[PDB]
RNA sequence: AGCUAUUUAGGUAGCGCCUCGUGAAUUCAUCUCCGGGGGUAGAGCACUGUUUCGGCAAGGGGGUCAUCCCGACUUACCAACC
RNA sequence: GUGCCUGGCGGCCGUAGCGCGGUGGUCCCACCUGACCCCAUGCCGAACUCAGAAGUGAAACGCCGUAGCGCCGAUGGUAGUG
RNA sequence: UGGGGCGGUCUCCUCCUAAAGAGUAACGGAGGAGCACGAAGGUUGGCUAAUCCUGGUCGGACAUCAGGAGGUUAGUGCAAUGGCAUAAGCCAGCUUGACUGCGAGCGUGACGGCGCGAGCAGGUGCGAAAGCAGGUCAUAGUGAUCCGGUGGUUCUGAAUGGAA
């Protein structure tokens, strides 16, 4: 949680001079991160979810949340209330441990990477990016799983505009190209 | 932080090709050495 | 093919606003909850608002969502 | 919203008591200063009320907004209501779970004499 | 010359309607005033369906594609949801 | 003599509620700090909860204007009708 | 049975007709039922939608996630109408009140009969407690009498004690 402290010291004064936030609490405080994986193909392979559930527990320090079906749809052939989603949400100090794991051992391992695009901001200062692999995390043991399960990780904040949250990420030497 | 549902934490000390050793609690099993890091961006 | 009608349940209001009733007397035999139980007024499993006290019937519209209530003041 | 959710959570227990015409003991739990009021069956005028916002109670206490504060308050509202002359009362979760301070305040009233 | 039931439908039974006897409270009826819930007429189109039209134009079909597949220049033109 | 404030519980249920601009931190409220344990998550101190409380007034809520709306709404005429 | 042979109808529940209490006909117009659940029941506690806008491995109009708007257009075992966030909708724990003898007083029927019901006595369970629970959001899921089968109960048992 060293970047937790880094945020509370260098970043706070860094934005109070650029944007001139008259109040201390008036800062884009990052709330939570949610490593999601809409596996979805559990329609037959019930154990596909078991690997992905264990994979999230392996990468992130907690048991995931098995998500059911919010609605019945025949285009994908699912009925409402059935195991199809695999997600988690890091909140608090353990969210920083993953955030520390992000800029130092996760994002550096991004394949064919020369710049992170923050064009995936929802519109309310929250970034919901999605990468095609979990291999960027050394927690996966390469030959343990025969498939590099893609996923989507959302970084939730408290900002309003995209650039208020985009420059927020730049305060951690984030790739921008 | 519910009991017996969370895999244990272990202070993981992994390095980089430059020697960027970082100690943080994680659940891996081993400590490997990497190619790039934050200092190698 | 049609030509079938159930019956007539004889529903509706039984005793109207401002009438001396006794406890147990049915006030309104409804289906949904068109009216709502008030003070000294009980509701059955049939949503049948009946009297619990002995007095006069009083109709009103209370609550923030404006719902019809039936209460009986002690006389 | 913690405010509104707490309110609609206490509506059932609150409305059931007002259709009973029973004197109730409504309490308010906050991160600091726990309150307690005794509302009459008309629901308009209160009978007695004691809290830590009255310096006299918090001065003999260590902190305003914790377990021992609740029992001290529960003691105060029960000793006053008895000196006022009320016997049977009903409790009120007020959206808060009957677990800690709310429970702490509750048991203190029973041992004093408030029947519920 | 109604209601309810009926191998019942121009029969019959109970009740309503008539009559005679009897016993009872301003009991009952009209009008004024007050206390009541209704949703038809009318009005109206949030909702509920539907209305024709335009547009949206997504689903869909075909010259058109690499016309094995994703995909299509483009569009007859229907068009779920709209 | 009282007023300005906040908090709680009610009567009353849009003349009361929304949008918008500006405002409150001593208190109070909220957020927030920490969470061996009470308690808790079909994952997560988010909520529930406990111990407290540096800082802040952003969020939230309270207040004062604004009618850009919603809303209350006559009189008269008209539709309809006994 | 519109006079008749032919096809449908017959009991029960919802809506319209039905003229703003109730009721109200047609071989008038649309429809459904002849069950289901041990939990979908009881209780304490928590939660509350559809729907599109956007940003996201697979994933694209239509699976998963985040925020916003939105507001019950969702859901409610089943037909429809009425009702519901105090939720009756959704979830969890503990449980069996899906309890016994009653029952002021009303609803509705010609009657048979059907429906509601505070409270009383006994006992039970959930809840800290106030209280709540004598089936399920309500309204369909059903058929009388006779004859007869089973179990219980000295109430009776044609002389008496028994039994049938």
């Amino acid at each position: 949680a060293k970047l937790h402290d880094y945020y509370k010291d260098e970043v706070v004064k860094k934005l109070m001079t650029e944007f001139n936030y008259n109040s201390v609490m008036q800062v884009p405080r990052v709330e939570k991160i949610t490593l999601n994986m809409g596996v979805g193909e559990a329609i037959a392979d019930k154990k596909l979810l078991d690997n992905a559930a264990a994979d999230l527990a392996a990468i992130s320090g907690q048991k995931p949340l098995i998500t059911k079906a919010r609605k019945s749809v025949a285009g994908f052939k699912i009925r409402q209330g059935y195991p199809i989603g695999c997600k988690v949400t890091l909140r608090g100090e353990r969210m920083w441990e993953f955030f520390e794991r992000l800029i130092t051992i996760a994002v550096p391992r991004i394949r064919d990477f020369r710049g992170l695009s923050a064009k995936s901001f929802d519109g309310r200062g929250n970034y919901s990016m999605g990468v095609r692999e979990q291999i960027i995390f050394p927690e996966i043991d390469y030959d343990k799983v025969d498939r590099v399960r893609g996923l989507d990780i959302t970084i939730t904040t408290t900002a309003k505009s995209d650039e208020e949250g985009r420059a927020l990420l730049a305060a951690f030497d984030f790739p921008f190209r | 932080m519910k009991k017996d549902i969370h895999p244990k934490y272990e202070e993981i000390t992994a390095s980089c090709s430059c020697g960027n050793v970082m100690k943080i609690r994680s659940t891996v099993g081993h400590d490997l050495n990497l190619d790039v890091c934050s200092k190698c961006h | 093919r049609n030509g079938r009608d159930s019956e007539a349940k004889r529903l509706g209001v039984k005793r109207f606003g401002g009438e001396s009733v006794l406890a147990g007397s049915i006030i309104v035999r409804q289906r949904g909850t068109k009216f709502h139980a008030g003070a000294n007024v009980g509701c059955g499993r049939d949503h049948t608002l009946f009297a619990k006290a002995d007095g006069k019937v009083k109709f009103e519209v209370k609550g923030p969502k404006n719902r019809k209530f039936i209460s009986i003041e002690a006389e | 919203d913690k405010k509104s959710a707490r309110i609609r959570r206490a509506t059932r227990a609150r409305r059931k008591l007002q259709e009973l015409g029973a004197t109730r003991l409504v309490v308010h739990r906050t991160p600091r200063h726990i309150y307690a009021q005794v509302i009459a069956p008309n629901g308009s005028e209160v009978l007695v009320a004691a809290s830590t916002v009255e310096k006299a109670i918090a001065e003999q206490l260590k902190y305003t907004g914790n377990k021992d504060a609740a029992a001290a308050v529960g003691k105060a509202v029960a000793e006053r209501a008895l000196e006022k002359g009320i016997k049977d009362v009903s409790f009120d979760r007020s959206g808060f779970q009957y677990h800690g301070r709310v429970q702490a305040l509750a048991d203190a009233a029973r041992e004093a004499g408030l029947q519920f």
